[PDB]
């Protein structure tokens, strides 16, 4: 295998403004936004999950 | 039992650890590792202390062992005495790429 | 960057002191009501 | 940028300003449970139902008092505020492992609030003894729960005992020595060291309780060969230290409030009251079983936690009397910030002896589970722990908002809460005595007067909260910018001014070395 | 029991309660006398415009700040301790009761000789009779006989129980799997009574314990027509 | 003069007994009488009017020691306001005996207490000094 | 050979509070001497006097449930 | 450690400084407050007239004010130092804080 | 103790390798042929139903509640019994 | 533009998921236990395990990439992982008190003995000192690696470290056997419960140290590491010398001692 | 007119704290007098004067008179 | 100036004290709470059995 | 400590509204429940 880190430091360090999450470029944002969406949907069904669990059931 | 392939510092480290280890080859230390070693303090050799603006925050340890520390901003300008002890600071400012 | 300064370190505005009495109402409101409203959920059930 | 810098913080200041408001928000929840217990005791008979409802309620009063008011105000609002503050410190040393220690106490509480929703509560006590916490006395989803909250509550302060001492250790300047940083900072560093060691032994034996329950494994159940005695020495081994752990941040603030208001520029006796915290963290860990003297333990194992007990009033006098000595020939300002600290010291006081006497096994064989436990204990957490967070809240507010209290209303404030939490406690130590036992829905008759008198005291501590919302909305409705604030030289947080920028030390402070 | 507005321990009824009520009053004199010394120089440090300010010596008064809350601490140790040992001898009972908790009563087995055992309920409200005490009553009470060392043996037979007598000065706990012991001696005939002292489910304030203290020959009597 | 926030790192005035020479004058603006003045002070003091003096002073600072330091009704309000407060809080405690408290139990009943009160002394409850002891067996009355 | 039981008397074995293993090692020696003598064709009435400690200190329930297992043959401890 | 006359010394010393600054005319009087002690008239005397050699007549009056402060309850203490300052509050036209009505709340 | 072994000089990655092969391995080798020798399953005990064993104050959450996480029907018992 | 040599993280999601993957996990927990039901519970694992990729991945670009670890900033790394080692200490400790606190008073219920009547212990001369060797090898192996490394010597730090993972591997197979034959389970009162508890969690730290490991392998492979800067490689080989720690004690106390 | 005389002017703090503690002590020894005679002594002179001529037979036939056990009438 | 203390501050003072003495008296006294206070001194003992 | 003059005064007035709003924001709903706890128990 080759030594390719210089290439990643300059990518990694390229003025443009991003956070490191999101500076690796449009793959960055599709497993950003997949984590967020399981987190925050998973969040909402665990209240669901309460509110069910919440009363007694026949 | 010979090979190499292993990166050194000199070769691949970067941004500010790089800064870091080039200015300490040279004894110089930009980003404030080393504790400064005070002068006599007096006005005619007043502390002098580094700044990258117009103003840098001292505390003053007035002697040896003391638990407090005085505190107070460095402005540009005429030496500075620190109020518990007296002795005489004076800002030095700079750009940073020094 | 971000607002620096006072009324703008916060999460909540204060830019109007009506809608932040509203606001810390349900803050603390919210907070202290629920208890009996768990208690009345409790002796509702069984 | 709302969500980038109130969900995505890095920054220790936002980081602290989310801990206060959750502080805050659970200390509401904490008062309204408080109130309730204090409801169904105040006239003799039922008011609410059984025991049931009743111990669901003291339970879930004691952990969000203790996880979710006390511990996040203390140190994630307060620590995360000032410690790299009082440093010279640009931030944490962990600034985004910083922001999951806070955001896991969200759900921690949730866990909670659901434990309480679900079946009939986990009515266990704080301490959640088997078997009754077990899946045959406590069948069903609540004690898991509860469980589960206590995991994320630990995780939380265990990462975030790794960041304080990390920050605290490598993070000073580099001329200072550790025996060059204010009280509070030693505080915080100790409590963090106490967290780390104590919080993963909670963690084992909670998590053993939660294997008895669903795994069919039998630590405490004397069937498998397994011992309820067992969980109480895992917990109480941790329960100890989380005591020290609650008013050790107390201490490093009221001596910041003794000193500033007496006009001093540093506490009297800096190094004894390093070696007293030191010494407190110490012992804090040698001496859990006086929380068992009724539970059947030998006689030479009696004398000696009896004996090691006592021995933590000798540093804690230090403290004391250090405190007594920081006030003489002080300018005493007499603000609101020093009322506190000084009903602070004089409270603390009071339930450190009722603690001596406790210390006695001997005695505590008639007061252990009686109401003068739940007195001393009050006098140190609700006269103590509070008292200290209600100083350094209207002494450091200013700081954090920019924005002056109004200090009338402050001391009005100060006074109510002083006469209702005496009212609300003092009785109780004649309870005790008499022999009321803890965790009682209700009473035999002769008990009725105290009881009554302790309930109506509660009620003017109400009052003195609903007063604590108005004030805080006063103080941000009328906008008096600070000015001026006395004594920089020796409280570096407040020279950044009010409130300090979002980057603080982005050029760190000079100090040299001589 | 206790008695409306009381601020102290129950009268003792046992020479180990006698004890403890005169090592309390040792020990809150102490309690006082220290409470009221710090808020006293708290009004004494506050009660003054004269000012010192600048760097005060500690080590001197640090030296009297260690050494007399060290010589406090074992004047309460050491009658403390004294208490703790005496309350430990061998006594030699002459008669050993068990009581086991239960969600939400005690039974009791007096099995020395025969076969005896029974519950003991709290006697409800609506079924009190007149005078008798609401939440301390029981429909079978603990008869014991007086002026002799019983041994008592605690356990439980579902969830954590504790089986306290104040006026004796006794609190053991009862846990299942374990037999805990404790000795029992009261100087007076009479009823004495206690509540349970572990937290354990819906009816924990209503499973009181109240034993009645008779001369041997009535307790003798009594056990056997029990049987 | 006028005070900003964005002087918060620079010395600044303060009034404190304890500080009684602070870093900055009150006032650093002079107007030209106020020049004069300054420039009149480097000669005798003695040649200084009263209104002169006071002048000075008052250019150095803002307040004197007796204004300082002075005494003030405030405790009136707070104590007066804490009675107030307080006072409020029985009429929560009224609220909740009207409307959440129900009958207490019948054990309280006046003809109840006074047969547990006998039957009380009849097991000698507290013989020693807590109740019993304050009862006259002899003379069948409480004693004196 | 000492009649008058009353009770059973302190044993330095099991001196302090925890009287557990008091009722257990009295239950079994019973149990031991029984099947020995029993065995032998000897006397079980040299085996009373552990039996009178068992009955004095052991729980009904604990001696019941014990007995039960002998009978099953689920009993743990070494008769 | 030293005596009350060595202290004392020191301070007429310092303030005896003929080309003292208004920096340390501050830090001598700010410092000496903070001791349990209301200053002897002869360290008063040569404050005041370093004062006179800074031109600067507020904090002569100011240092007066301060002397009485020090002093708390013990109002015995101010009338008998300014009694033994009379003759250098003349020589130096000193208006005390009473005669410029500065008492006044 | 001092091992027995015996080196040293200064540090490396040499005497490392070194006790990697020549010590190490050789001691997993010298394991993995004890145990692989006194492997082959072994003769169950009888089934005994003791009440201290066999623990079921709630079913599992797999299964038919009540088989352990890694059952081996041929050495764990059910309450019951082996499986047949 | 700072003049101190301390990291300032730009503002980041990753503590948020983190948080809220333990909400789903351990809710997930309870309706696995009580609901029949394991939906949650796997979507708290697979946010978890995304959480901390991407956590663990910018910590990489931010060092590797970014230069943002100056020796300030790996100082205070080296402690924070020393205290994290010194909590897990501290919660096996709990484990191996109830462990001894069981086996040191055998109850009634178990025969007053231990092992209890019924319990027939693995031979600690099998297996488990197979296991013992194992791990005690890897230490050996992985400080060859750390040597390689230090010396610039690539392709025996590959070498090294492939074989202290291989020999993790090797202890986790051993052990997954070992459950499998063991005779008793985790529902065989004190002593199964103490047994697989304290292994199974030594087992996980096993699994989490592999796994970390193996990050370090692949990293190598990509020359994330210089010969003087490689501190993920230290803090797996302290994490490694950890479970090699406690699994001694484990030996020691449950298979030898406990037999 | 006559001069004031010199007053003590230096450690008025310290001489007041010095006077004050030891008053301070003073009343701790005068309390401590009072609560062991008040109470303490109180206590055991109470408990020693009731059962100095105790008749437990005859209490318990007052109570037995009285109705109120259950194993004796 | 005067301030808001020196204005009202005996007002504040007086009408808190009188609403607060007259408000708990009447809590205290006229809405049937049942203090229970002792029986020694005040109750007439009465046959029971 | 000194503070500029409030930039937005609250006047009594307007205290009074905001402390009446605060009180009764913990007074009503608690009051709500405590007031109909026999009808959800007697339920
Ligand atoms: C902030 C919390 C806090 C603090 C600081 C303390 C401090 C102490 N506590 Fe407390 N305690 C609790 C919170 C706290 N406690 C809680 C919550 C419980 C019950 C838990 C539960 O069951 O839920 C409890 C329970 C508890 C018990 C168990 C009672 C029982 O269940 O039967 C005991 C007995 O040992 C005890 C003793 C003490 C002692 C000796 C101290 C000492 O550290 C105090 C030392 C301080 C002083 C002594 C005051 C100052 C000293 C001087 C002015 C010098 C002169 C003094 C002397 C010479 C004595 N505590
Ligand atoms: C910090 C801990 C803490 C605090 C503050 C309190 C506060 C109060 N507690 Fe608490 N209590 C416990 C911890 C605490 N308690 C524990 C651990 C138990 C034992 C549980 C068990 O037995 O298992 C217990 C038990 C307990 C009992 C015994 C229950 C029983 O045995 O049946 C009672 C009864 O009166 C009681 C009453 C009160 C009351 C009236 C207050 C009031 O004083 C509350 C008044 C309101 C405040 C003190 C302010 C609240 C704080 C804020 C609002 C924050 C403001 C925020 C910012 C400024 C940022 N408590
Ligand atoms: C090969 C080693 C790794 C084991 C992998 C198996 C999955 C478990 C994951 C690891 C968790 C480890 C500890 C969890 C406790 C129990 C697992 C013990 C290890 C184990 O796997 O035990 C098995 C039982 O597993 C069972 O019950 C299964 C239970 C599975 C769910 C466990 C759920 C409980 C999780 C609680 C975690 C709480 C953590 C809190 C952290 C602290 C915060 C500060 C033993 O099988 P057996 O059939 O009984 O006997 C074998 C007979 N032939
Ligand atoms: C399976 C069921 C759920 C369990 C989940 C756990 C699963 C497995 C997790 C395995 C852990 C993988 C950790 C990978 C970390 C990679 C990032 C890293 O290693 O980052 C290093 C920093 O170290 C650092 O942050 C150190 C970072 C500390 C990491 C600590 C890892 C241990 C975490 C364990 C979780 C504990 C669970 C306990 C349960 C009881 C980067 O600095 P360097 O290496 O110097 O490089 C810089 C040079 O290139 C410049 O020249
Ligand atoms: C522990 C903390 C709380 C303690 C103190 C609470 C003080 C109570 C404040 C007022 O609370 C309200 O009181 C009303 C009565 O005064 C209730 O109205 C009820 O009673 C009225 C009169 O019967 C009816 O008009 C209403 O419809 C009926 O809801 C009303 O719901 C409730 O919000
Ligand atoms: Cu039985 Cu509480
Ligand atoms: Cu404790
Ligand atoms: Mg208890
Ligand atoms: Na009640
Ligand atoms: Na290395
Ligand atoms: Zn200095």
């Amino acid at each position: 295998f080759e030594n390719r880190v210089a290439e990643k430091q300059k990518l990694f360090q390229e003025d443009n403004g991003l956070p490191v999450h999101l500076k690796g470029g449009a793959t960055d944002n599709i497993l950003y936004r997949v984590t967020m969406t399981l987190c925050l949907g998973g969040t909402l069904y665990s209240l669901y999950c309460l509110g069910w669990a919440s009363f007694p059931h026949k | 039992a010979s090979g190499g392939g292993v990166p050194t510092d000199e070769e691949q480290a970067t941004g500010l650890e790089r800064e870091v280890m080039l200015a300490a080859r040279k004894g110089q230390d930009p980003y404030n590792i080393l504790a400064p070693k005070a002068t006599s303090g007096t006005k005619e050799d007043p502390n002098l202390v580094p700044s990258i603006t117009n103003k840098r925050i001292v505390g003053c340890i007035c002697e040896e062992d003391n638990s407090t520390v005085i505190w107070f901003w460095l402005h540009k300008g005429e030496a500075q005495r620190c109020p518990s002890c007296g002795t005489h600071y004076k800002l030095v400012p700079h750009q940073l790429a020094h | 960057h971000y607002e620096e300064g006072p009324g703008k370190n916060i999460p909540f505005s204060v830019e109007n002191k009506w809608r932040l009495l509203a606001m810390m109402t349900l803050f603390f409101g919210s907070g202290f009501a629920a208890p009996f409203f768990i208690v009345r959920h409790q002796l509702l059930k069984k | 940028m709302f969500i980038n810098r109130w969900l995505f913080s890095t920054n220790h200041k936002d980081i602290g300003t989310l801990y206060l408001l959750f502080g805050a928000w659970a200390g509401m929840v904490g008062t309204a449970l408080s109130l309730l217990i204090r409801a169904e005791l105040g006239q003799p008979g039922t008011l609410l139902g059984d025991d049931q409802i009743y111990n669901v309620v003291v339970t879930a009063h004691a952990f969000v008092m203790i996880f979710f008011m006390v511990m996040p105000i203390m140190i994630g609002g307060f620590g995360n505020w000032l410690v790299p503050l009082m440093i010279g410190a640009p931030d944490m040393a962990f600034p985004r492992m910083n922001n999951m220690s806070f955001w896991l106490l969200p759900p921690s509480f949730l866990l909670l609030l659901a434990s309480s929703m679900v079946e009939a509560g986990a009515g266990t006590g704080w301490t959640v003894y088997p078997p009754l916490a077990g899946n045959l006395a406590h069948a069903g989803a609540s004690v898991d729960l509860t469980i589960f909250s206590l995991h994320l509550a630990g995780v939380s302060s265990i990462l975030g005992a790794i960041n304080f001492i990390t920050t605290i250790i490598n993070m000073k300047p580099p001329a200072m020595s550790q025996y060059q940083t204010p009280l509070f900072v030693w505080s915080v560093m100790i409590t963090a060291v106490l967290l780390l060691l104590s919080l993963p032994v909670l963690a084992a034996g909670i998590t053993m309780l939660l294997t008895d329950r669903n795994l069919n494994t039998t630590f405490f159940d004397p069937a498998g060969g397994g011992d309820p005695i067992l969980y109480q020495h895992l917990f109480w081994f941790f329960g100890h230290p989380e005591v020290y752990i609650l008013i050790l941040p107390g201490f490093g603030m009221i001596s910041h409030i003794v000193t500033y208001y007496s006009g001093k520029k540093e506490p009297f006796g800096y190094m004894g009251m390093v070696w007293a915290m030191m010494s407190i963290g110490f012992l804090g860990f040698i001496v859990w079983a006086h929380h068992m003297f009724t539970v059947g333990m030998d006689v030479d194992t009696r004398a000696y936690f009896t004996s090691a007990t006592m021995i933590i009033a000798i540093p804690t006098g230090v403290k004391v009397f250090s405190w007594l000595a920081t006030l003489h020939g002080g300018n005493i300002k007499w603000s609101p910030a020093m009322m506190w600290a000084l009903g602070f010291i004089f409270l603390f006081t009071v339930g450190g002896l009722t603690g001596i006497v406790l210390a006695n096994s001997s005695l505590d064989i008639v007061l252990h589970d009686t109401y003068y436990v739940v007195a001393h204990f009050h006098y140190v957490l609700s006269m103590g722990a509070v008292f200290a967070i209600m100083g350094g809240f209207v002494h450091w507010f200013p700081l954090f908002s920019g924005y002056t209290l109004n200090d009338t209303w402050a001391k009005i404030h100060f006074a109510i809460m002083f006469v209702g939490v005496n009212m609300t406690f003092f009785p109780q130590h004649f309870l005790g005595l008499s022999g009321m036992p803890r965790r009682y829905s209700d009473y035999p008759d002769a008990y009725t007067m105290w009881n009554t008198i302790s309930s109506m005291g509660s009620f003017i501590s109400l009052t003195a909260v609903m007063l604590m919302v108005f004030i805080i909305w006063e103080a941000f409705a009328s906008k008096r910018e600070v000015l001026t604030v006395d004594l920089t030289t020796t409280n570096l947080e407040w020279l950044n001014g009010c409130p300090p920028p979002y980057h603080t030390f982005e050029e760190p402070t000079y100090v040299n070395l001589k | 029991m206790a008695y409306p507005m009381q601020l102290g321990f129950q009268d003792a009824t046992s020479p180990i309660m006698e004890e403890l009520l005169h090592f309390h009053d040792h020990t809150l004199m102490i309690v006082f006398l220290i409470s009221s010394l710090v808020l006293y120089i708290i009004s004494l440090m506050l009660t003054t415009k004269l000012t010192h300010t600048s760097t005060m010596d500690a080590q001197e008064v640090e030296t009297i700040w260690t050494i007399l809350p060290a010589i406090i601490l074992i004047l309460i140790a050491l009658p403390s301790l004294r208490i703790l040992y005496m309350m430990d001898e061998i006594n030699n009972p002459s008669l050993t009761v068990k009581t086991m908790g239960h969600q939400w009563y005690w039974s009791y087995e007096y099995t020395d000789y025969e076969d005896l055992s029974f519950d003991s309920y709290m006697i409800p409200t609506s079924e009190l009779k007149p005078g008798e005490l609401r939440l301390l009553e029981v429909d079978n009470r603990v008869v014991l006989p007086m002026e002799m060392t019983i041994r008592m043996l605690v356990s439980s037979e579902d969830v954590l129980h504790s089986w306290a007598v104040p006026s004796l000065g006794l609190k053991t706990d009862a846990i299942p799997g374990r037999l805990n012991q404790t000795t029992l001696m009261s100087s007076r005939p009479g009823l004495y009574y206690g509540q349970c002292s572990e937290i354990c489910g819906s009816n924990h304030s209503f499973m009181p314990i109240v034993l009645e203290l008779v001369p041997l020959k009535y307790f003798e009597k009594w056990s056997a027509s029990m049987l | 003069s006028v005070v900003k926030s964005e002087d918060y790192a620079l010395p600044s005035y303060v009034d404190r007994r304890d500080y009684p020479l602070p870093d900055v004058a009150h006032v650093k603006n002079l107007s030209a009488s106020q020049k004069a003045l300054k420039e009149k002070e480097k000669a005798s003091w003695s040649s200084l009017s009263i209104d002169e003096k006071v002048e000075l002073y008052r250019l150095k600072f803002k307040e004197s020691f007796a204004e300082m330091n002075r005494s003030t009704n405030e405790w009136k309000t707070v104590v007066g306001a804490a009675m107030f407060f307080i006072g409020f809080t029985a009429l929560l405690l009224i609220w909740e005996k009207h409307y959440v408290y129900g009958p207490i139990p019948h054990t309280f009943e006046e003809e109840w207490v006074a047969k547990q009160t006998k039957r009380m002394l009849d097991m000698k409850v507290a013989p020693i000094q807590g109740f019993s002891a304050k009862w006259d067996y002899d003379k069948n009355e409480w004693k004196k | 050979k000492i009649k008058n039981y009353q009770t059973a008397p302190f044993d330095s074995r099991f001196p302090n509070q925890n009287q557990t293993r008091n009722c257990w090692q009295n239950y079994l020696d019973f149990h031991r001497c029984e099947k020995a003598m029993t065995a032998k064709g000897g006397d079980v009435s040299v085996c009373e006097w552990y039996r009178r400690v068992y009955k004095s200190l052991c729980p009904i329930s604990w001696v019941s449930t014990w007995d039960d297992r002998r009978a099953e043959g689920t009993f743990p401890g070494k008769i | 450690h030293e005596t009350d006359e060595e202290f004392d010394a020191r301070w007429v010393t310092y303030f005896n400084k003929p080309d003292i600054d208004a920096w340390e005319l501050r830090k001598g009087m700010n410092t000496l407050v903070g001791y349990d002690l209301v200053p002897e008239p002869k360290i008063i005397d040569a404050a005041l007239r370093a004062c006179r050699r800074l031109n600067d007549f507020a904090s002569a009056v100011r240092i007066l004010e301060v002397v009485k402060d020090k002093a708390g309850p013990h109002k015995e203490i101010y009338p008998y130092v300014i009694q033994e300052l009379r003759p250098t509050l003349n020589e130096l036209g000193i208006s005390t804080p009473e005669e410029l009505g500065l008492d006044k709340v | 103790a001092s091992a027995a072994k015996g080196d040293h000089g200064g540090t490396g990655a040499r005497t490392w390798r070194f006790l990697t092969f020549g010590l190490a391995l050789p001691s997993v080798a010298l394991c993995t042929l004890n145990s692989w020798l006194h492997s082959g399953h072994r003769e169950r005990p009888a089934f005994i139903p003791y009440h201290h064993l066999r623990i079921r104050t709630k079913p599992f959450s797999w299964g038919d509640g009540n088989h352990t996480f890694f059952h081996n029907p041929r050495v764990n018992p059910l309450p019951t019994g082996y499986e047949k | 533009h700072q003049t101190h040599a301390y990291h300032m993280v730009n503002p980041s999601p990753w503590p948020l998921t983190g948080a809220l993957s333990a909400l789903l996990m351990t809710s997930g927990l309870t309706m696995w236990f009580h609901f029949n039901s394991m939906t949650l519970l796997m979507i708290g694992l697979t946010t978890n395990m995304l959480t901390m990729y991407q956590w663990w991945r910018d910590v990489i670009r931010e060092s590797t990439f970014q230069g943002h670890h100056t020796p300030a900033v790996q100082k205070g790394l080296r402690y924070g992982m020393i205290l994290f080692i010194i909590s897990e200490v501290l919660f096996f400790t709990g484990f191996f008190w109830a462990f001894y606190h069981s086996s040191l008073a055998p109850t009634p219920e178990l025969g007053g003995c231990w092992p209890p009547t019924g319990i027939h212990p693995l031979n600690p001369l099998e297996v488990p000192l197979l296991n013992t060797s194992v791990l005690l090898a890897s230490g050996v192996s992985i400080t060859w690696a750390h040597h390689s490394l230090m010396e610039g010597d690539r392709k025996h730090m590959l070498q090294a470290l492939f074989i202290t993972i291989t020999l993790g591997v090797y202890f986790t197979l051993l052990q997954a056997s070992e459950y499998y034959e063991a005779p008793f389970t985790i529902s065989d009162g004190v002593y199964g419960s103490t047994f697989f508890v304290a292994t199974g969690f030594h087992g996980l730290h096993v699994i989490i140290g592999s796994t970390f490991l193996i990050v370090c392998f692949f990293r190598q492979l990509k020359f994330h590491f210089t010969s003087n800067h490689h501190f993920g490689f230290e803090a797996a080989a302290w994490y490694w010398h950890f479970v090699d720690v406690v699994w001694l004690f484990l030996y020691v106390s449950i298979y030898w001692w406990g037999s | 007119s006559t001069a004031l005389a010199k007053p003590q002017m230096r450690g008025l703090l310290a001489r007041r704290l010095r006077f004050h503690i030891v008053g301070a002590f003073m009343v701790s020894l005068g309390f401590a007098t009072f609560y062991k005679f008040a109470v303490a002594e109180k206590r055991k002179k109470a408990y020693a004067d009731f059962y100095r001529n105790y008749d437990s037979m005859k209490d318990f036939e007052e109570m037995r008179k009285a109705g109120i056990f259950q194993s004796a009438k | 100036a005067p301030d808001f203390h020196d204005k009202y501050g005996n007002a504040v003072l007086a009408s808190g004290a009188t609403f607060c003495v007259a408000v708990w008296v009447y809590m205290a006294t006229q809405i049937g709470i049942e203090w229970n206070p002792s029986p020694v001194g005040r109750v007439t003992p009465k046959e029971w059995r | 400590i000194t503070a500029k003059p409030a930039k937005t005064p609250t006047s009594p007035k307007e205290q009074a509204i905001g402390l009446s709003v605060t009180f009764l924001s913990f007074l009503l709903p608690a009051g709500w429940v405590l007031y109909h706890l026999d009808n959800y128990k007697k339920s």
